[PDB]
DNA sequence: GCAGACACTACGAGTACATA
DNA sequence: TTTATGTACTCGTAGTGTCTGC
């Protein structure tokens, strides 16, 4: 069995708060907390892959360089995050006597706290209210709606935002300077367009393209990763001249092996997030796509159901 | 070669002492001074005050450099204390400003050594200055007999109405299912004095106690053959178990009258 | 050791006049807790104008961060009582509550002996925080707490968030009903002026209203917000107030009345409203309370004066159009809650039951939002059914 | 007007331990000749009847028959309180809404008196159907308990078939099958452990595993259990006592 | 005549072997040949392997004409084994192309022969032979002592680090609630040779193991009074429990270190 | 040696959520 | 009093097995 090279996702994982590129105000605030020391309870939320847990880990490393292995607790959904284990472990950690530097506090990191049970969060509320001058919590969830209201009340909400293409380009050029590779600007633009703000997706696509071909060119990138289905579905829905939408479907979704359920769900999401057309036409289109979704889920999954959904959408578009 | 080298000569004694009040309280502060080890704990319901004191004579070699607070969880201490043998000699060790303590379980055979580190929990508990007062009655009976009687009565009601009148202890209990009563007579046993009942009468008493609290108190009945209970009308009961060089006295507050 | 504690604990109310806002609730609570002795000797039968005599226990409810816990603790400490605080971190099921503070309800403290003039130092006050955290329901401790309210020999204080839970029903009138509200802007303004003086950071007297209204009166998050802002930039003015507001909006989950009230507004369905309040926002608004929203739309989808009528379309035609989609979404709800359990149709049910029917009858309202009446009539219908099968069994 | 003073509370303790789970509510229709009781389970398929004569009691005096509707959990707690060397004294009044269980020890160190109220449980219909049983066997209770437990591990329906002096407890399930046969062994040095059978006519009866496991809890009463079967009448598992006996009536379930 | 006829003296034996790895393994198979009834199975998590061999010496009378494979569910088999007494004698009976075996519980003290049948199963796991023969450290210590050490160190943490030095065996179990360090040195007890501990150190060994699987290993300490651990880097640990005719050797994969 | 006393895994029953 | 399977969690429960000491 051959050995495996470390993936570029964590082979170039940042270790300093200056390495991560993104929301400049957020990173400056994190650096200020790093220099000062008095870290408040924070709830970091945002889209996947935009550098949430890496910032928390870098901040904890900078704050507890010498006592990271002793005064930092890391829990996630992979651990038994239930009321008994949360109670016992968090209360044992929050009362443990560890002589940190005067500005440094214990940090309890809870990755992906969105999937955490309500009673465990209720216990965490009381634990945070008791032990706050010795330990400081730190959540990192994709959506902050799952976390109960009192936990957000006693924390400091800090939301991330999707990275602009400039920051993804800067990081990609930094990694390309770190490891030698031949690239074309068209290939990098294609990778950035495919990533859609997801830095981890960009790194995975770049690594896959380099391993598959060795040259980061537009054709190689489009061979490794296909065009995203939301874009082709949006092109299908927005286009008039029903025959054109029918052939777009039959060419780019049916013969490319996309399941009918996936096409219908993607159409629902696209027409929900669509902004070019007015509200009433979006509502009708959602109604028709939902009727087709009901038909598909009942079991009648064929090309003709999708064609009929497109036909009803186009009859709506031409205003009968 | 550290601050504290308190060395028990027989570890199961310390295991019994810790298990004596394991369930009632979890966090306990251990004050370690030159005279001995004194510990005070407060129950979560603030009704039980488990005062403890171990003299220097109990330890085979007790050497405390200067007074210090040792706050440790009883759950972790009981988990660690299940790692030794009857011949094992506990050699509790603490360093300067301790964050962890080494419970070195030595053995008579020198090829078997087991050291366990225990992380100290920061506990904020105000010290209670108890005072010596005369109680209306002092009852001393064997711990096994007392435990038997109280476990008999606790299977009937959640409350016990201890009564001492006319040199007649009147352990009674009334509940929804029924009513129970036990009457004992103080006497002296020539064959085995530790099986006798001794009582002194100063004032009558009217005291009431719960069930689970008394069960937690008698959980530590293994340390002493006989328990010394002192009753006062307007003062907490003092359930005292005499050790070889110390005691484990419980302060349980009687209910409303 | 100072300058490491949170700003929400070092700047905490020490005495009763430092609790900014809700003075009436605090003074009522203190009056109730100060006259429980004579009421106890009155066998909870005779009460004054306020009724504190007949209320054996008092419970506290309201939005977070307004001072329920702090005011309760200060009142308990001031009058010489010994605090006994409980929480959801300690399990409070039937067994652990019957073997918990059940003994301490009719028993007096032991720490009060050695801490002593104080006339109530040998008593307990039961401060049960996080009682909404106990989601046990049946045999989950709520019935045990009802029994405790029925029979306790010590003051009993409960702290929760809001009362509209069906779990919270058994405390309808057995417990006192003191309630806290959002504190006024003047008291918070004075408190934050003192905070700004203490922490030498610039705080304009006019940005504070926006800081309060973004956080919805949650004082603790306000103090945390000023702390985290002043970490890197201690001066705030009109320049950064919009960025601070958009970055630290509270984003509360809306109340079942509030989802319907926001959804029936005609402003959000206009061309400007659609851009500011997108369709995804309406879907999230439905999913805030996806259980009660489809009904709550339906009971009052026709009691609104329309403002989004198409030219030539009457109000009754719009009501019929909304009713057709309510009927259509009924089928989707049935298919979701069936043997197959196709739960991927919930976003469909959003549009088919709340978005589209409210998109035709939007505008200003004839009256206040009417609660879902389908629940009560469903209960009465079920009782009528049970009676009919009962008399059918009897008649044969 | 009832004074039933036992010589050892362990007898009553193992009796109630015998019928903890088969029934929860029982009406004690005590008489002069002793105490008899009849009880039916919730499923209306298991019938338990107990009988203890005066010969077991050190003292007994019951002038007026009184039907006592009494809980078994409370008795279990009160008799777990009791132990050896203590003589239980069952005492009742003329109109005993509450019962008295005096625990008298040899020494005067600790004598305990207890109480328990009497709930309202309707008098069960005393069916006295004693139809003759085709086959009769008696084997040690430990052997029968082991056999029924091991065969109930495999399946939930134990077949009992008697033919040619060879009882064949067969239980067939999903993990496999189980067949045990018993020859009519006779023992001289230890007559208590023996297998004797009276096969008048072969029978083939199937019983559920839950009730067959439940009836085992009376094994502490007798070292031997006598079983008599009929093709249509309910089976009779009888536990010998010093004075009387305790019996289980379970109808066949084909 | 049944082609497979294996007789057990002191039928509590086979129950002890079955209980040795009932908990860790749920599905096994028994390649019964003329040499003896061997077995080999891998857990669902593919971490721990259980090899087994029972020689002809352990059987009163053993006769196996052709190689037989008996894929089995260990839960049902252990239940069947529990359906008997240690006084009885157990017999495995299988015919040609078996669908199930026949287990007999006979005793001459009292004729109460009980015949149980357990359904077979098609595991279809060909596995492979053991290809590990060289080990750095070869140590043997009493089973009771090792089981006790594992038991009191599994409560502290989930990882038990076994370190081997020059005549020094160290177990480190650092965890959340504290740490642990059991140091045991070789010694030869002349009075009780069964309680002696032996060490044979070639190259230093530093391996960590999971607590739950090590508890599953020590669950077999009732099978034999002594266990011989044979550690080596880049090689699974070999915990071998000797039998009267064969052995019950386990293979445990050390956890990764990074 | 036997009976308890413990901690232990295991089974049963009930609440809660189910798309971003 | 509603949805109506499957999943996950939480609890108290009853057996089950192991260690102490009469
Ligand atoms: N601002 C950034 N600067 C540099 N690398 C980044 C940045 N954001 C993300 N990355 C890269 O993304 C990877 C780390 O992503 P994560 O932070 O683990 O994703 P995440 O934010 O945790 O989102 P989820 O919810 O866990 S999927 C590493 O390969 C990083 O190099
Ligand atoms: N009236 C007030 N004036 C100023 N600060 C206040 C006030 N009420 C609360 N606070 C702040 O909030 C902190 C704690 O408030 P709490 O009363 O514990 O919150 P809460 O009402 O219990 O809400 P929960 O428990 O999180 S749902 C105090 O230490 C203060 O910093
Ligand atoms: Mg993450
Ligand atoms: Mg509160």
């Amino acid at each position: 069995t051959l050995s495996l090279q470390l993936p570029w996702v964590e082979k170039y994982r940042p270790q300093v708060l200056s390495d991560i590129v993104g929301n400049k105000e957020t990173i400056d605030r994190l650096q200020q907390i790093a220099k000062d020391g008095n870290m408040p309870h924070m709830i970091i939320s945002g889209m996947p892959g935009i550098g949430k847990t890496t910032s928390v880990h870098c901040l904890a490393h900078e704050l507890l360089g010498r006592s990271y292995a002793d005064g930092v607790l890391e829990l996630n959904a992979s651990d038994d995050r239930g009321i008994d284990v949360v109670r016992n472990q968090i209360k044992h950690f929050a009362q443990k006597k560890l002589h940190l530097p005067p500005g440094k506090h214990k940090i309890v990191i809870l990755d992906e706290a969105d999937s955490m049970t309500a009673g465990a969060q209720q216990a965490l509320r009381r634990t945070m209210e008791l032990y706050s001058n010795s330990t400081r919590f730190a959540f990192a969830c994709n959506q902050s709606n799952k976390i109960i209201e009192p936990l957000q009340s006693r924390c400091a909400i800090l939301r991330y935002s999707k990275l602009s293409d400039e920051d993804v380009l800067k990081r990609l050029l930094q990694i390309i300077k770190l490891e030698d590779v031949k690239y074309t600007n068209d290939g990098l633009e294609a990778i950035i367009f495919t990533a859609e703000g997801d830095m981890r997706q960009a790194i995975n696509n770049l690594q896959s393209t380099v391993a598959g071909h060795g040259l980061v060119n537009a054709d190689n990138v489009f061979k490794i990763v296909d065009s995203p289905h939301p874009l082709i579905v949006k092109k299908m829905l927005l286009a008039s001249n029903l025959e054109d939408s029918i052939q777009i479907l039959r060419t780019d979704l049916w013969k490319k092996g996309y399941s009918s359920i996936d096409i219908v769900t993607t159409s629902f999401r696209v027409t929900k997030n669509l902004a070019q057309v007015k509200e009433s036409v979006r509502l009708e289109m959602i109604k028709e796509i939902g009727l087709t979704h009901m038909r598909i889920l009942e079991g009648v999954g064929t090309y003709l159901q999708l064609a009929s959904m497109l036909a009803k959408i186009h009859k709506l578009n031409n205003k009968a | 070669a550290s601050m504290l080298e308190a060395k028990f000569e027989e570890a199961s004694l310390f295991k019994r002492i810790i298990d004596g009040f394991k369930d009632c309280v979890q966090l306990v502060n251990f004050q370690c001074k030159e005279d001995g080890i004194i510990a005070q704990a407060v129950d979560d319901s603030r009704v039980l005050l488990v005062s403890l004191e171990i003299g220097v004579e109990a330890f085979q070699e007790y050497r405390c450099d200067h007074p210090v607070t040792l706050g440790m969880d009883l759950t972790s201490l009981s988990k660690i204390l299940r790692c030794g043998n009857n011949t094992d000699t506990l050699t509790l060790i603490a360093d300067n400003t301790p964050d962890s303590i080494i419970l070195l379980f030595e053995d008579t055979k020198k090829d078997r050594i087991a050291e366990y580190s225990l992380k100290l929990m920061d506990i904020d508990a105000d010290f209670l200055k108890i005072e010596e007062l005369q109680y209306d009655s002092t009852l001393s009976l064997p711990s096994s007999e007392f435990s038997k009687i109280v476990r008999d009565l606790s299977q009937l009601s959640d409350s016990i109405n201890i009564m001492i009148t006319k040199e007649t202890i009147k352990f009674v209990a009334d509940g929804d299912i029924g009513s129970g009563s036990v009457i004992i007579k103080p006497f002296v046993d020539m064959e085995h004095p530790e099986t006798s009942i001794k009582l002194e009468m100063d004032q009558p008493v009217d005291l009431t106690f719960g069930a689970k609290y008394l069960l937690d108190i008698i959980k530590g009945s293994s340390l002493s053959d006989r328990v010394g209970i002192r009753l006062s009308s307007e003062a907490p009961a003092l359930f005292q178990f005499d050790l070889k060089s110390g005691f484990l006295q419980f302060f349980l507050a009687p209910k409303f009258n | 050791r100072e300058e490491d504690k949170l700003w929400t604990v070092k700047y905490a109310p020490t005495n009763l006049q430092q609790v900014c806002g809700n003075k009436g609730s605090v003074m009522k609570l203190k009056n109730w807790l100060a006259n429980w002795e004579n009421s106890k000797k009155n066998s909870f039968k005779h009460a004054g104008k306020d009724g504190s005599g007949v209320f054996r226990a008092a419970m506290l409810y309201g939005p977070p961060g307004i001072g329920k816990t702090t005011a309760a603790h200060l009142v308990a400490q001031e009058l010489g009582y010994d605090i006994l605080e409980q929480n959801a971190s300690d399990v409070r099921s039937k067994t652990l509550l019957n073997a918990g503070v059940k003994n301490a309800l009719d028993n007096m403290s032991v720490v009060g002996y050695f801490k002593h003039q104080n006339l109530n130092g040998k008593h307990f006050v039961i401060i049960m925080d996080e009682v909404d955290g106990m989601s046990g329901g049946d045999r989950g401790g709520v019935g045990q707490l009802a029994q405790f309210c029925r029979k306790t020999s010590t003051p009993l204080i409960l702290i929760c968030n809001e009362r509209n839970l069906p779990k919270m029903r058994p405390f309808d009138r057995v417990c006192l009903d003191i309630q806290f509200r959002r504190p006024d802007a003047n008291s918070i303004k004075s408190r934050l002026m003192t905070i700004a003086i203490r922490e030498k950071f610039k705080l304009d007297p006019n940005v504070i209203d926006r800081l309060i209204q973004t956080t919805r009166g949650d004082i603790r998050q306000v103090i945390n917000l000023l702390s985290t802002i002043s970490t890197t930039t201690k001066t705030i003015n009109h320049e950064n107030i919009n960025e601070i507001s958009k970055a630290w909006e509270k984003n509360i989950a809306l109340k079942p009345f509030d989802i319907a009230h926001k959804m029936l507004d005609g402003q959000i369905y206009s061309d400007i409203g659609s851009r500011n309040f997108t369709l995804n926002d309406k879907i999230a608004l439905y999913f805030d309370d996806f259980d009660f929203t489809p009904l709550m739309i339906q009971e009052n989808y026709l009691s609104t004066r329309p403002s989004v009528l198409k030219p030539g379309q009457s109000h009754l035609e719009a009501v019929a159009e909304a009713a057709n989609c309510i009927s259509l979404g009924d089928i989707v709800e049935k298919k979701i809650r069936s043997s197959e359990q196709l739960w991927s149709l919930l976003p469909l049910h959003a549009v088919l039951s709340s978005v589209y029917p409210a998109s035709k009858v939007a505008g200003h309202m004839a009256g206040r939002i009417n609660f879902t009446a389908w629940l009560g009539q469903n209960s009465k219908s079920a009782k009528y059914y049970r009676l009919l099968q009962e008399i059918h069994y009897h008649t044969r």
